[PDB]
RNA sequence: CUCAAAGAUUAAGCCAUGUGGUAAUUCUAAUCCAAGGAAAGCAGGCGCGCAAAUUACCCAAUCCUAAUUCAGGGAGGUAGUGAGGAGGGCAAGUCUGGUGCCAGCAGCCGCGGUAAU
């Protein structure tokens, strides 16, 4: 979350500690995410920071195009996996681990989103609302 | 806007391949189908409209349904159809039993009739 | 390298005196020091001139002006691809025009300034593009060369050769009733002359846009509404191809404004071009099934974009930005206030504020009727209806000027007021007016903000209200009833003649200082949004147009937003992204779904 | 003047436009999305590069396609656009002013360090 992010958050179950390495749902040539970082997370002595689903996390590129590669840049995770609840009651969970690659403001690098997306995401992350299709 | 399609069941909507001879798709070539969506012929309350014939009469009459009668815009053309529309025999021979449709010139009113055919 | 830019300098001559500078911009620029051509002195006319190829783009001229009569500004080259024609030297230069399409109705959205007014007149052959060059001795020819690559193109090849005559629904609102008198004599005969269309349509046209009481009426004679629509009748009952309308929701009010844009669509079911430029939204929504986007300072530039969708054009606008251009187009974004947003108070002041009783105000052919309501402190009420409701005739009595037929209101209270329509009669200068008001008003940060920066009153300051303009007039005004210490205001319609900027700087403004000052005021209005903003209950005015009225007493916002959209009965369901109104179409399962809701509009708050 | 080649080489790279319901299709009982769903031919543009034209007119001709006509056809036809040398090999003696192994010439051979074929 943090700057961009215009919304507050209701917890969600966190599903993606570091080290996790989620799909890339972009069009921008990264083929997959490794999570480094998940902003705006906590601190305990041997926790892992861990993300959830509209959380901007610090990924670095492990497969794509080699200009995206050797770097750290900022994701924000798209879809889950990890199941959680929200507050109709519901445990729900996608298929898959995902997120797409973005800049601190929160402006996706690529223009379109494949599969899916949650709508805590995109109700979080306009420019990503803008790229979706089927929400939820 | 999507058409119901009797048979599917379903109350949702899906995309079907269609073809010649069918709901909810005129062809425009020869042996040309497309894959189209299409809406269940279960009936839910995503329906704009309803399409419903009436079978047998109610206690009460509906204004524009049984108190108006509207006539069939066109009669038998084909011989022996004109022989049924009116139980003739093939003896009675048609030509005086072809329909004759009045229409004006202003101060010229004629008659147009088929043109009988087998 | 480095990208590629340009200097490109407008200068105002109303702004510049030479004379007390001196040509003190020639002696001033260093490229002059060197001995370059950047700032010749024309003498003739005794202006300074800046020539854009050999200008530095160092902005040391434009600090030196002791107006502010020079402006440089530096640009990547993305203007000088475009050039369309320009009016002169240092002058407005316009860049692209919208595309026109048979069939269709083409949408033109801006601020003023940007040369909408003057695509018009290029596409209606009475102006012919000098292509920021020489062109004058008719050269369509060149003109058509210009726009290769472009839609437009065959377009000038059709106007050169004459063989369509666009028909021109004339912009300027404020212009018009001293150009026509009659049309020559009465609105009747203009539109037995015109109608080149059926017997029919001089009755339909009339019906449909409710011209039925104004056919007796001379032009000169009409209200602001009237004298619109009238325009529109001609519009319709001439015959030919192409028919351009500039600016047809000015002046109208909410009802009549949904009415002029259904009747200018049906020029698109005979498959005839139509072309449209609008200040509102809901209006331009509706009729347009092609939007083009004009964007850039006012008065300086204003480039059109490419053509693109309804829904598409729309939401790009209220971003503020677009994207190939890459430019801000707006400072800030809009945005609406939630109600969640507001301040919590307990809200009585002393407890409550006045009331009035049962009203009638009679004229003897028109009747107006008002139900008791009362009006508490530090709350705003906006007033909504059509014209000819006696929206208008409230107010006044309540400001005193008008004494109602029946039923009395004699307060105590001191009250401020601002007039509907806006015609000088005022003798003085603009700025003596309004110190007499109440100067330090003039003072305050707030006014900086939204006045005083914006237009740029400090030229405005030594001009006449006679030789003044219409938006600019308008703010000023609005602001005026603020100058003075009023325990209630009375605003009526503040959105006439205003751009988007301006009205958006107005709720602002209202809103601000009604929470602050905790004062009431009563806003009279058209437009949906700014209601809206500055509000917190309501009154809506119903009945027929120039025979009776009646109003209501003041309800919550989510109320009196049902019932009065529940009369025009187009839902604006919400778009996700924009969080904009999004029109409802008639007979609908979605729009019928809602009818049984009670939910006109949507917002950030809780509902289905 | 008559005859007319023409974006293939670069990138088979990418392309603007020419009784009722429903957002909308010639609806049917990588683009537009009322979020549901629906969709390397002429000209002309971008790009690419060393490199290739017009958003025109027409069925008259040549023929073609549909049934006993004379419909259709950017197949086709008309128009628009669209031609250095004077040291030698080379043939000119090169002559007069400026330049000095600076500026420049020179396909090779070679010219050029005030008197330059
Ligand atoms: N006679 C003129 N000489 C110089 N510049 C002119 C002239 N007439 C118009 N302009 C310029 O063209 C631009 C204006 O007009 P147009 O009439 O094209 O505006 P619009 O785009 O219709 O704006 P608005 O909404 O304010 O009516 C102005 O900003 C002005 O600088
Ligand atoms: S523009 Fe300013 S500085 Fe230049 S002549 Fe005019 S008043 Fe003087
Ligand atoms: S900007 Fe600079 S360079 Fe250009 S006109 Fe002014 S002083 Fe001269």
């Amino acid at each position: 979350s943090g700057n961009g992010a215009q919304g507050t958050k209701f917890r969600i179950s966190l599903g993606l500690p570091v080290g996790a390495i989620m799909n890339c749902a972009d069009n921008s040539g990264a083929r997959n995410l490794y999570i480094i970082a998940v902003k705006g997370s906590g601190s305990r002595l041997n926790r892992l920071p861990a993300a959830s689903l509209g959380d901007m996390v610090m990924a670095t590129v492990k497969k794509g195009k080699p200009e995206l590669r050797k770097k750290v840049m900022p994701a924000i995770v798209v879809r889950q996996a990890k199941s959680w609840r929200r507050r109709d009651g519901v445990f729900l969970y996608f298929e898959d681990n995902a997120g797409v690659i973005a800049n601190p403001k929160g402006e996706m690098k690529g223009s379109a989103i494949t599969g899916p997306v949650g709508k805590e995401c995109a109700d979080l992350w306009p420019r990503v609302a803008s790229n979706s299709g089927v929400v939820v | 806007g999507f058409p119901m399609k009797q048979g599917v069941l379903l109350p949702t909507r899906i995309k079907l391949l269609l073809t010649k001879n069918v709901s909810c798709y005129r062809p425009r070539r020869d042996g040309e189908r497309k894959r189209k969506s299409v809406r269940g012929a279960i009936v839910g309350p995503d329906l704009a409209v309803l399409a419903l014939v009436i079978v047998k009469k109610g206690e009460q009459e509906l204004e524009g349904l049984t108190d108006t009668t509207v006539p069939k815009r066109l009669g038998p053309k084909r011989a022996n159809n004109i022989r049924k529309f009116f139980g003739l025999s093939k003896e009675d021979d048609v030509r005086d039993f072809v329909i004759r449709r009045e229409v004006t010139k202003g101060e010229k009113t004629y008659t147009k009739a088929p043109k009988i055919q087998r | 390298m480095s990208d590629k830019n340009s200097r490109i300098a407008i200068v105002s001559a109303d702004k510049c005196k030479p004379k007390k500078c001196r040509q003190e911009c020639k002696r001033s620029c260093p490229v002059v020091k060197t001995g370059k051509l950047c700032i010749e002195v024309t003498p003739t006319s005794k202006i300074a001139f800046i020539s854009e190829i050999l200008c530095i783009g160092c902005g040391i001229c434009v600090k030196k002006c002791p107006f502010d009569a020079i402006q440089i500004i530096n640009l990547p080259t993305n203007l000088e691809a475009h050039v369309t024609h320009r009016y002169s030297a240092n002058s407005f230069k316009l860049h692209r025009l919208p595309t026109p399409r048979p069939g269709q109705v083409l949408g033109l959205v801006g601020t003023n300034g940007i040369g909408k007014s003057t695509a018009l007149k290029i596409l209606a052959g009475k102006q012919k593009p000098n292509l920021g060059r020489f062109d004058d001795p008719p050269e369509w020819q060149e003109i058509i060369k210009y726009f290769r690559g472009s839609e437009l193109q065959n377009y000038f090849t059709k106007m050169l050769e004459d063989d369509i005559k666009a028909i021109i629904k004339p912009q300027y609102v404020d212009n018009i009733p001293r150009a026509i008198k009659g049309p020559v004599q009465k609105v009747g005969e203009l539109l037995k002359l015109r109608m080149e269309k059926s017997p029919e349509d001089v009755k339909r046209y009339i019906k449909i846009l409710q011209l039925e009481n104004v056919l007796k009426r001379d032009i000169e004679k009409l209200s602001g509404g009237e004298l619109q629509r009238f325009a529109i009748g001609m519009s319709c009952v001439q015959e030919a191809d192409v028919y351009m309308f500039d600016e047809p929701s000015s002046y109208l009010d909410v009802k009549q404004r949904l009415n002029a844009a259904q009747i200018i669509r049906s020029l698109l079911a005979p498959t005839k071009y139509v072309i449209c430029v609008e200040h509102d939204l809901s209006v331009l929504d509706y009729l347009s099934d092609f939007v083009c986007i004009i964007y850039g300072v006012p008065s300086v530039y204003g480039v059109v974009t490419l053509p693109a969708s309804v829904r598409e054009g729309i939401n790009i606008f209220l971003d503020g930005h677009i994207p190939a251009e890459n430019l801000r187009f707006r400072t800030e974004a809009l945005q609406f206030r939630i109600a969640d947003a507001t301040e919590d108070l307990q809200n009585d002041s002393a407890s409550r504020a006045f009331s009035y009783p049962s009203l009638k105000k009679t004229q003897g052919d028109f009747v107006l009727n008002v139900e008791e309501g009362e009006f508490s402190d530090s709350e705003i009420l906006v007033m909504m209806g059509e014209n000819g409701t006696g929206k208008t005739t409230l107010i006044k009595l309540l400001a005193g000027a008008l004494k109602p037929d029946e039923g009395q209101d004699i307060p105590k209270l001191n009250v401020s007021m601002k007039p509907q329509k806006i015609a000088p009669k005022f003798p003085g200068t603009v700025r003596q007016l309004f110190f007499k008001k109440i100067r330090g008003q003039f003072l305050n940060p707030q006014f900086q903000t939204d006045v005083v920066k914006p237009l740029r009153i400090d030229d405005i300051i030594d001009q006449e209200v006679q030789h003044l303009s219409g938006g600019e007039l308008q703010r000023v005004a609005i602001v005026l009833a603020l100058g003075i210490p009023a325990d209630i205001y009375l605003i009526d319609e503040p959105s006439a003649y205003l751009d988007s900027e301006q009205r958006i700087i107005c709720s602002k403004v209202i809103r601000r200082f009604i929470l602050h000052n905790k004062k009431t005021a009563f806003i009279v209005e058209h437009d949906f949004i700014m209601a809206t903003y500055l509000a917190d209950k309501v009154i809506v005015f119903e009945g027929i147009p120039s025979k009776n009225a009646h109003a209501r007493a003041p309800e919550s916002l989510l109320t009196g937003c049902n019932r009065f959209l529940k009369n025009l009965n187009v839902t604006f369901r919400r778009d996700p992204n924009s969080f904009r109104p999004r029109i409802n179409k008639l007979d609908s399962q979605m729009d019928k779904e809602q009818k049984s809701s009670g939910n006109y509009f949507f917002l950030d708050n809780t509902g289905i």
